[PDB]
RNA sequence: CUGCUGUGAAUCUGCCGGGACCACCCGGUAAGCCUGAAUACUUCCCAGUGACCGAUAGCGGAUUAGUACCGUGAGGGAAU
RNA sequence: UCUACCCAUGGCCAGGGUGAAGCGCGGGUAAGACCGCGUGGAGGCCCGAACCCACUUAGGUUGAAGACUGAGGGGAUGAG
RNA sequence: GAGUGAGAAUGCAGGCAUGAGUAGCGAUUAGGCAAGUGAGAACCUUGCCCGCCGAAAGACCAAGGGUUCCUGGGCCAGGCCAGUCCGCCCAGGGUGAGUCGGGACCUAAGGCGAGGCCGACAGGCGUAGUCGAUGGACAACGGGUUGAUAUUCCCGUACCCGUGUAUGUGCGUCCAUGAUGAAUCUCGUUGGUAGUAGUCAAGCGAUGGGGUGACGCAGGAAGGUAGCCGUACCGGUCAGUGGUAAUACCGGGGUAAGCCUGUAGGGAGUCAGAUAGGUAAAUCCGUCUGGCAUAUAUCCUGAGAGGUGAUGCAUAGCCGAGUGAGGCGAAUUCGGUGAUCCUAUGCUGCCGAGAAAAGCCUCUAGCGAGGACAUACACGGCCCGUACCCCAAACCAACACAGGUGGUCAGGUAGAGAAUACUAAGGCGUACGAGUGAACUAUGGUUAAGGAACUCGGCAAAAUGCCCCCGUAACUUCGGGAGAAGGGGGACCCACAUGGCGUGUAAGCCUUUACGGCCCAAGCGUGAGUGGGUGGCACAAACCAGUGAGAAGCGACUGUUUACUAAAAACACAGGUCCGUGCGAAGUCGCAAGACGAUGUAUACGGACUGACGCCUGCCCGGUAGCGAAAUUCCUUGUCGGGUAAGUUCCGACCUGCACGAAUGGCGUAACGACUUCUCAACUGUCUCAACCAUAGACUCGGCGAAAUUGCACUACGAGUAAAGAUGCUCGUUACGCGCGGCAGGACGAAAAGACCCCGGGACCUUCACUACAACUUGGUAUUGGUGC
């Protein structure tokens, strides 16, 4: 079969694609971090 | 030369390979080799700016001496003739008497141990590189520069050559491999002779595998593509596009050269298009 | 009144506006100018109010609440 | 993080088979194209596992599974 | 004054019913008994037995998970049942590194990028740099120990930088101690200053430079080793059977890195002079010029053997301290076989031509009258991970899910094999059970006589299947077709055979005295052939394992394609033609810079279209003018046949008249094809025509326990009537109430606010629809001087 699911976990890739440094890299990602901080998210990013 | 494969496999039936008879070494000069990674035809944006490129065997760049100006009057010996993945012609590893080694486009008829000269006093023999001011008219040259000191750019493919038709003032008329007549400054340098490996154009690559090795990816036809993808896309059957040919971006066939270029005045007579 | 492009005015007998122009006139003195306080709003803090809600309502959130949980992610998002 | 393509750097491909030029010749032969015996081990070569795939069929079809299983099937040194 | 009234919104939330005590309880292995524990046991523990995997369903690494690990407790949640058990719940404990994997060391792709360039702003790129392993460099192996960690701890023995001591001063100092030209007369010489003064001479000594240091794919052959199979030897068993007392059988028949040696294999000329070419400088590299030998010389690299490590460690076995913790502990030789591992980044071949840091030299420079070099002592020289799972019940899959998950190791017997069967080690019986010859379904099995008559279709099944000898057609691109087709043999025992073959004990060979070569008893493995004989129905006895042949069309081919109904004739392809592009080309991504194109240059790139390979010119290609042949099948072509008893696909001649369709888009075309169609042989439960067996369901009992659906309900049939097809209405007919197992005719059954059709809207696509905008010319801005005019 080909039962490969969509999510293949990888901590390094998760950090490098959704991580705090990548989010702060761009103004859009900084905007996302600020919006999560205002919403009250405990996890502002990966 | 050309070695024709026997039809032992359907992919080798009409296939041929270069008879690497002029090659004297199977390895390059480690000092003159440089790293060279594939691009896939993708630019700094990651987008495919050139289609049908990718895969392909890994290649190592051999630093060629196209701007042959430093060794003016210093002779060289043809140390070797080597295969170059990055060009159709073979490269010639020279041993300059001062002790430096460099690669040049191996001209036709060049053999190992031949002596090569650079500068105005160089003899008019294949491989010698001297300015057009010193190259006599009506001679076959190659690796010709476009601007003084800019490095060879013209007629560096295998088997091609330029005819130095004549010289007037500070310009020389050249008939290019394409038959175009173009003026170039006489201070531009050029290597005498043709480019070797002229038979390579006759190589029949036999199978799709060879071109995938060479880095050529398959080409899909617009008439096969969908209307959204290509202007030719669509039609019940392999149409011709429903009109005259156009590129995948809608550009019809016709002279694509930009007018008002500064080289418009240098170019004497452009190439003859199917006469 | 104003952006860009081009062309381009003297010194008060000047120049501009009065929704052309002689002007009867009137008003004002741009471009080099610059510079003030007196009105909108509430993250937050204090004291209050309600013919407002009263736990399926009222904030998503009276309870672990932007939590649990879902999503790769932006984000969605309770119940008690 | 699926998937399409590409780039860098690694890895894998059990076993078996067939037999692509240069040596010596019987030779062909003035000489050559070339026949045969040995050597050599090429091939998007053949059979066939792993591996990748997904042609047929039966089952599943509130499934074991939001695409799978059984039995066969294709590629399996390559555009893998 | 209203958040003021619900029964409908396939409304929303919560709680419940209906189906229903119903389906299901999750593979293709399988459990049983005895005893224990406990309130309770099919499920937990222990002991046996049985069965399953065994290129894994065994043992590890990586990712991922994150404590799931161990110990002790718990059993009302979870586990598809129960549960005393558990990956569940609770507490405590557990993860030890100079060497392992990473960082502190490098860089690839790529990211970010001081400045910078570009861009109205936002920002896009990008240099220097700096990150970035999946790669490079880099020092450790055996044994033991814990409940849980182990190249980490311990034992033994190894390998990578510093401090206080001693050995030498290997050369020079404040002197002396070597080399260098140090100088006079359109030049001259030595006749001075002046072989003094300076430099190098020391001992060492880049961040800086300069240079070696560095990679593909395939293919063996050889030599080894691991492993395995025996064996000398050693220690033991008599396993209640006919034999079997050592002759038989069972167990062991081990031990690493490091260090020593430097074997097979592989690769290598060396020594001087010059030289700015490597930015400066080099003694290094490179180039050139010469001398000598190209040799069983020498030097590197190097499997392995051997020695040591190893008087240790470990081990079969021995006794009994059942807290079972203890001690003791033999032999360990030779052979055969043999890697997918090592020599080996080797060697050979090939084209498609295969990524920098450290390392090592060189120099400029530097410390320095010494300071430095080596050697031998005694002492010192980080952070992160480490448990546990890891083809899985601990990861991705909502689940303890038949799916997916990269890499390493790869016993034995058959076998070519990593297939397959059975097994060793090891791990499991995996989490609903017990029963029961219902139908029926599924998965297997067999089948008389037929043998495709089934059917759209040989779908499915059945069949062939392996090795060795033979023998192989049309056609062909000469490669193929081909394993064509077709035929014979295969088991076991004996003899040839103390044979042949492979390995290799000694003695001698030369002798360099060697880790030497040749031969070789023996021993151990081992093919095939011949001649006899033996048994059966069967000898590729199981498992495993091509059906083959002829045709027609399509596509040359291998390959790609609609993840999830289309794998094809579609796409691609090698070849071809046309067009563009003279080079920050054209073309693309961008507003631009810039980038790819390409570190390419008309034998090259892009685009278009074809899609191997072969053929396709007739009075003039000076004239009617594109030819009139042929391969051209719409062909309905009938006529006839071939093929069937009836024969489709198709094959032939006769056919068809200005034809008609291809001077390059039509015809052929070997090979290939899970392509479409057909005919054969064989084969068969496809069928005549079905029968029986087993298993999983179904069924019965016990436990747990849903679902879609549902306006209702003590829901018949007929003929009618009705929104025209009625359980509900009419008139009759039938029918005791309630279940259970089945069937599927209806409930216009469920499911999805029909995809068809229409209407309204949308979307996307096309264009000589409309209107715009992105993409090029004119005027003057930037910008502009005279003269020859």
């Amino acid at each position: 079969a080909k039962g490969k699911r969509t999510f293949q976990p990888n901590n390094r890739r998760r950090a490098r694609v959704h991580g705090f440094r990548l989010r702060m890299r761009t103004r859009a990602g900084r905007a996302i971090v600020a919006n999560r901080r205002s919403k009250g998210r405990r996890a502002l990013t990966a | 030369g050309i070695r024709k494969y026997k039809p032992t496999t359907p992919g080798r039936r009409g296939a041929s390979v270069s008879d690497f008879a002029e090659i004297t070494r199977s390895t390059p000069e480690k000092s003159l080799v440089r790293p060279l990674h594939g691009k896939g035809g993708r630019n700094a944006h990651g987008r495919i700016t050139t289609r049908h490129k990718g895969g392909g065997h890994k290649r190592a760049y051999r630093v060629i001496d196209f701007r042959r100006h430093d060794k003016d009057g210093v002779n060289a010996k043809v140390a070797h003739i080597e295969y170059d993945p990055n060009r159709t012609a073979n490269i010639a590893l020279l041993h300059y008497l001062d002790g430096e080694k460099r690669y040049i486009i191996a001209p036709q008829g060049l053999k190992q141990g031949d002596v090569i000269e650079s500068g105005a006093n160089a003899d008019i023999k294949p491989g010698n590189n001297l300015p057009l001011r010193n190259i006599p008219a009506g001679t076959v040259i190659h690796a010709v520069e476009l601007r003084p000191g800019g490095g060879a750019k013209l007629a560096r493919s295998a088997g091609v050559s330029i005819q130095l038709l004549g010289k007037e003032g500070t310009y020389a008329a050249l008939r290019m491999p394409s038959g175009e007549i173009r003026r170039v400054d006489v201070r531009c340098r050029a290597t005498v002779g043709e480019v070797g490996n002229a038979e390579q154009s006759n190589i029949n690559w036999g199978k799709a595998g060879r071109m995938r090795w060479k880095g050529k990816r398959p080409t899909v036809r617009g008439v096969v593509m969908n209307p959204v993808d290509h202007p030719h896309g669509g039609g019940e059957g392999k149409t011709s596009g429903g009109r005259h040919p156009v590129s995948p971006w809608g550009k019809p066939e016709g002279r694509t050269r930009k007018p008002n270029k500064p080289s418009d005045k240098l170019i004497v007579r452009r190439r003859r298009t199917g006469k």
